[PDB]
């Protein structure tokens, strides 16, 4: 019923109505609120910050990421309310499929970066990583920006649309037969940076709390922030993973036969997946307008 | 006291490579550019390598332009000219120039005593002096005429005009370094002057001791150019 | 570009002499700076050669860390109009001590050595230039004071004081008093040791709350602070 | 009790210089200047920008070639800047970093500073090894050395935090007069262009104006409410001007001995730290706490202009011999050159 | 304590010098300083900006 060939692999997609009654409601909160958050706080870092030292410019390429994760979600809501039925071609929707996993793996890849920097912050005060140029921490974020391009332009190089049924698919994320790194990257920038983000902030908190620096109200805002960036990180890119993860289960089990079984967790991974993106819409709140320096 | 002191001179065959070493004592060596300025046994000197402070730039003479090789090490305060390929045209005391850089320097003020090196058997500014060979009486004026190509007067207002005496069986001394700036230690009787291109250093009340070869050298641009020579004599 | 050969070696000259800035700069940056205060010769030179005429420079290394310590001892003068030379110090390090709550600064007629302490920590701690630089208060002499409380009540010199005449609830009660002259407990720390005259701890304290400072200063950098 | 009496006849004394400066004075500078044309407004931009600096820059001084700058500034370096290509041509280590004051010799040939070592510490800029070495280091003082001024290769007069002003001899290094009347710490000093007199401002809120070849303080200018912490003669060395902490600006006369205006506004409550003339004296420059510059009719106590840029406060002032730029030093770690 | 009776006679020896000074009207040092100012008025730049050509830091 639903089976599908895209690369000369078996497999089947789904063209939900729930699709188009959830995801563009929430999707157009995440953008307006991501794209005020975001332009707002990339003015206050090009004009409003007089000088920025090198934890700022790990900020602003987060910022940065976040805003072009959010400038493409209009293009993503154009796919979602006609069903999964694309209207611009073939290169936008490689552009936009190339531009979702790179900012979303980019605003990890910094969200980790500054977990690391305030790690070495607190955990090594004298370390001489603190204490980084400028010009440091811009082969640094350039650097990180290569690796993200490297891993992500392998989507740059797949035909599309897959257009199934006379109505064309734009998602880089079909639930196949076939091992793909598309999803392997996927599974990967949540776990790893999982226990990169949670090994940094455990050392933070009992670092501060060890040396009894957390009778001070700052360094009680400084850990509830640290907790809220946490948690925020987990249940944003938690969900989308355990149900790829339940998918990959379905896969090993049933395979890409009477792919009846596959439409709700279809479903739910695109709802949980909308919660990478409400990432970005929350990085401005939890990450600049809640710093007492910040502006 | 200032001391340079230059060393690996000697008869050595056409082709052949030889390594001169300046060794520098009496002060801050890193601080100042180094030159090195051979004079050929016909009385002329010639510009032939420069490096500056930390071995950051380095200028050779078209002549020896990649044929020589100019270093300093400033733990041990000595200059090096790593020369290969002799010719007989190679053949020449050379001496180690000292030279400092900033605004109101004096560069090219000290000068070693040099090594004397025997070998067996279009763009750059030209400046000729009119008078090779004049006589002069003590206790009276005298006026040595330069001449140059191109306009030494640059757009910052400093003409980059050089006057070095050479006593005979001594090495060449700065007496002017901007075409009027007297330079220190020598007396108040030698005075420089001129504009663009036309140049005269005026020596009022000669004494024995002002009797040598005068050279006027131009800073403006690379290569540096000297001058045929003056040499006044009785 | 429409420069000169000199005008281009002079440029070079000056490039390397902000490469040499930089590295003075940079080297400058990792070393802590500690402002050395106190009510006359009290505890300043033993605390000196614990961790070792205008300014004086103490240099001594912990942890792989430089510290510069500054004595401004001798230095007969308005505070006011050199005190903001030490606006970017790391920390305070003030040297009080404790015996001499009873002894006269013989300077002033009825004057009391512990509230010339107490109020040149008040102009200190609350002065505009250290309102965020954390103060490290070193209460001398330990001992002395343990072993004189006996013969001398400290109700000679605190009249509102009506604790025991013990070393621990008195040095406690001397130690709150100088807290309390911290009115800005918002925004800055007061660390407090007791040391005696051989204390072999003393550099440990110094390098804990310079570290917390430094922490501080980092989270500051951060935006986390 | 002879020390009664004493104090009687001192008080006597200054009710008889406080009533012939009152009977002296029939017409103030404003009642003779206000005939006259403003001078419009005053604009400057910030032609150089000179960065290398890493701490509080806290003085500066010009040359006599109006070319060649020394700034001071808590890194314990003293740069000496070519102004017009914005070009390090020295880079002075300090023994003590906390030097608070800086000279330049008029010949050019060295470079004075001191601060909180209490040393005044010569430097041969034009030395035969090419390095910029230790002249000698003039000690002597008591208190921190606030203020340093040239008066030729071998005098030089130090103020000093110690209540007191001496001029010294270079090649010897000894104390060769001591001025002595100051009550407060002595921040501020300045020569006279003719360098027979000099001006210092203290502590006490007064200006003493005294001479070099005797020693003893000729008058004793009175006015400020606060520190003085900035002086500098006019032109022509027959008038001076102040400034201190109560954010007046207050201009003295030699010849009257009074004050004669004062150069205050009510938007401005902070404290003055530089002070320097125009050329013709027209214009009077000031170095405030507010971080930056403000350009005062010396003649009508009018704000000819503002030189704002500087995001930390202005501690130092510097007007070229040729009148051309002005240049101020503040503790961002900039010097800025103005037109 | 006697040492101050010194200091009390050295203060009144300076200020009766500093009384005993000849003082010119305060119009007349004010007329002398306009004058100074209006005699070098043209050549002072940062009261009469000179042009582009003239200014070294242009
Ligand atoms: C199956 C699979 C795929 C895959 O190619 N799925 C296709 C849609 C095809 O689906 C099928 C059908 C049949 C048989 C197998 C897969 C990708 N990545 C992974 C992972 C992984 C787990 C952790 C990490 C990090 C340490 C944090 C990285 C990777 C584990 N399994 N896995
Ligand atoms: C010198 C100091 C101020 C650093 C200046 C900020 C620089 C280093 C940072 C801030 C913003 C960053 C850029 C943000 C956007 C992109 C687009 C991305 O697809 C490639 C990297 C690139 C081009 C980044 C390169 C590094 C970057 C330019
Ligand atoms: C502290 C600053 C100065 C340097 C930061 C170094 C660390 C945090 C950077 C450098 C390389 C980065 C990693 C590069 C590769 C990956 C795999 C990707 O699929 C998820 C992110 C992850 C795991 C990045 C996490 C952040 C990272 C580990
Ligand atoms: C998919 O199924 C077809 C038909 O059974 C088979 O020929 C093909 O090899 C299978 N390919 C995959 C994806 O394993
Ligand atoms: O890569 C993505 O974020 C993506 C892929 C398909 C559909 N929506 C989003």
């Amino acid at each position: 019923d639903h089976f599908l060939e895209i690369d000369k692999k078996n497999c089947c997609v789904f063209r939900d109505d729930f699709i188009v009654k959830v995801l563009p409601p929430v999707l157009g909160l995440e953008f307006i609120f991501g794209l005020l958050g975001n332009g707002l706080a990339l003015w206050i870092f090009c004009f409003h910050l007089k000088s920025w030292k090198s934890s700022r410019i790990f900020l602003f390429n987060l910022a940065v990421a976040d805003f072009l994760l959010i400038i493409c979600l209009p293009f993503l809501m154009d796919n979602y309310v006609r069903r999964w039925d694309w209207k611009f071609g073939d290169i936008p929707c490689r552009l936009m499929l190339f531009m979702l996993a790179m900012n979303r793996q980019g605003s990890i890849i910094f969200l980790t970066v500054v977990a690391v920097d305030r790690y070495f912050r607190v955990v090594h005060p004298h370390h001489a990583l603190n204490k980084i140029s400028n010009r440091t921490a811009a082969i640094i974020s350039c650097l990180l920006w290569g690796i993200t391009i490297g891993l992500t332009v392998h989507l740059l190089k797949k035909k599309m649309p897959i257009q199934n049924g006379g109505a064309n698919l734009c998602s880089s994320f079909s639930i196949c037969h076939t091992f793909q790194w598309h999803e392997a990257m996927f599974l990967l920038e949540f776990f790893l940076p999982l226990g990169i983000i949670l090994f940094c902030s455990a050392r933070i908190i009992w670092s501060l709390r060890q040396r009894q620096m957390d009778r001070h109200a700052k360094i009680k805002r400084a850990i509830t922030f640290i907790m809220v960036v946490a948690i925020v990180f987990v249940i944003c890119f938690l969900p989308s993973v355990v149900v790829r993860i339940r998918i990959f289960w379905l896969l090993h089990t049933s395979g890409t036969q009477n792919c009846e079984v596959y439409r709700s967790v279809d479903l739910a991974f695109f709802i949980t997946l909308s919660f990478t993106y409400m990432n970005s819409m929350l990085d401005p709140v939890v990450y600049y307008f809640s710093s007492p320096s910040f502006n | 006291d200032v001391q340079l002191v230059e060393s690996g001179g000697g008869l050595v065959q056409p082709g052949g490579s030889r390594k001169l070493s300046c060794s520098a004592s009496g002060f801050a060596f890193s601080s100042f550019g180094m030159h090195w300025v051979r004079q050929a046994p016909e009385k002329g000197l010639e510009w032939v390598a420069y490096i500056s402070s930390g071995s950051g730039t380095i200028y050779y003479a078209d002549t020896v332009k990649g044929r020589f090789t100019i270093s300093r090490d400033d733990p041990k305060n000595t200059l090096f000219l790593q020369m290969t390929s002799l010719r007989s045209e190679d053949t020449a005391m050379y001496y180690c120039v000292r030279s400092i850089y900033y605004y109101g320097s004096s560069p090219f003020d000290f000068w070693g005593q040099g090594t004397t090196l025997t070998v067996s058997s279009g763009s750059d500014i030209v400046m000729t002096q009119a008078t090779s060979s004049v006589p002069v009486t003590p206790g009276e004026s005298v006026s040595i005429s330069c001449r140059s190509s191109k306009s030494l007067l640059h757009s910052n207002g400093n003409t980059y005009l050089y006057w070095f005496l050479q006593r005979p069986g001594q090495s060449p001394q700065l007496l002017i370094y901007r075409m009027s700036n007297l330079a220190s230690g020598v007396p108040d009787r030698f005075s420089g002057s001129g504009s663009g291109t036309a140049f005269t250093l005026t020596i009022s009340r000669l004494e024995a001791e002002d009797v040598g070869v005068y050279y006027c050298m131009q800073h403006l641009e690379y290569p540096l150019t000297f001058g045929a020579g003056t040499k006044l004599e009785l | 570009c429409t420069l000169s050969a000199e005008d281009k070696a002079a440029v070079e000259r000056s490039k390397m002499i902000d490469r040499n800035l930089r590295e003075d700069g940079e080297k400058a940056a990792r070393e802590v700076k500690l402002l050395l205060l106190g009510a006359g010769e009290s505890g300043k030179n033993t605390i000196v050669k614990q961790m070792k005429t205008g300014i004086v420079e103490t240099h001594f290394t912990f942890k792989d860390l430089h510290f510069k310590m500054f004595d401004v001892g001798a230095q007969r003068s308005e505070r006011k109009k050199w005190i903001h030379c030490f606006e970017g110090v790391t920390a305070i390090i003030f040297c009080v001590a404790l015996s001499d709550y009873d002894l006269v600064l013989a300077e002033d007629e009825e004057m009391n050595r512990m509230h010339a302490s107490m109020k040149l920590f008040d102009s200190i701690c609350n002065n505009k230039w250290f309102t965020d630089t954390s103060i490290i208060l070193f209460l001398n002499k330990k001992d002395l004071f343990e072993e004189k409380i006996k013969k001398s009540p400290l109700t000679i010199c605190y009249p509102e004081y009506a604790g025991s005449n013990t070393y621990e609830e008195a040095a406690a009660y001397i130690q709150c008093q100088f807290e309390d002259l911290n009115k800005r407990k918002d925004t800055k720390e007061i660390y407090t040791h007791f040391t005696c005259s051989t204390d072999t701890k003393n550099v440990q304290f110094v390098f804990d709350a310079v570290t917390d400072v430094i922490i501080k200063n980092n989270l500051k950098d951060c935006g986390l602070f | 009790s002879e020390l009664d009496q004493l104090r009687q006849e001192a008080e006597q004394l200054k009710n008889q210089i406080r009533d012939a400066r009152k009977a002296c004075a029939d017409a103030t500078l404003s009642q003779i200047t206000n005939n006259i044309d403003p001078v419009g407004r005053i604009q400057m931009r910030t032609r150089r920008t000179l960065r290398g600096h890493l701490a509080k820059i806290y003085a500066m001084h010009w040359g006599t070639d109006s070319r060649l700058l020394v700034s001071a500034s808590q890194d314990g370096k003293l740069i000496i800047w070519d102004s017009y290509t914005t070009n390090k041509v020295h880079a002075i280590p300090l023994r003590s970093s906390w030097v608070m004051t800086c000279a330049y010799a008029p010949s050019g040939n060295y470079v004075a500073c001191g601060g909180l070592d209490n040393i005044c510490s010569i430097y041969n800029l034009k030395t035969r090894e090419g390095n910029v070495r230790v002249s000698r280091e003039l000690a002597g003082h008591t208190g921190y050395l606030s203020c340093c001024r040239f008066l030729d290769d071998n005098q030089i007069v130090t103020s000093s935090g110690d209540t007191t002003c001496a001029l010294w001899d270079i090649e010897t290094g000894q104390q060769t007069t001591t001025f002595t009347g100051h009550t407060g710490d002595v921040m501020s000093l300045s020569l006279a262009p003719d360098t027979r007199l000099f001006v210092s401002g203290a502590c006490d809120a007064s200006a003493k104006l005294w001479d070099v070849r005797e020693g003893m303080c000729r008058q004793t200018f009175t006015g400020h409410e606060s520190d003085i912490n900035a002086i500098c003669f006019f032109p022509n060395g027959n008038a001076f001007a102040t400034g201190s902490d109560d954010a007046t600006c207050r201009l003295f006369d030699l010849r009257a001995d009074q004050e004669l205006m004062t150069y205050s506004h009510d938007n401005i409550i902070c404290g003055i730290t530089s002070v320097s003339f125009s050329k013709s004296g027209r214009l009077l420059l000031a170095g405030y706490d507010d971080f930056n510059c403000n350009v005062w009719d010396a003649l009508k106590a009018d704000r000819a202009g503002v030189l704002a840029g500087h995001d930390n406060r202005v501690s130092c002032l510097g007007v070229t011999d040729d009148g051309m730029a002005v240049a101020t030093g503040s503790w961002d770690s900039f010097l800025k050159i103005w037109n | 304590n006697t040492a101050s009776i010194a200091q009390a006679r050295k203060l009144v020896e300076q200020l009766k010098m500093e009384a005993n000074i000849d003082r010119i009207k305060v119009s007349k040092a004010a007329a002398d300083l306009m004058a100074y100012c209006e005699a070098h008025a043209k050549e002072d730049p940062l009261l009469t900006p000179v042009p582009a050509s003239e200014n070294p830091f242009r």
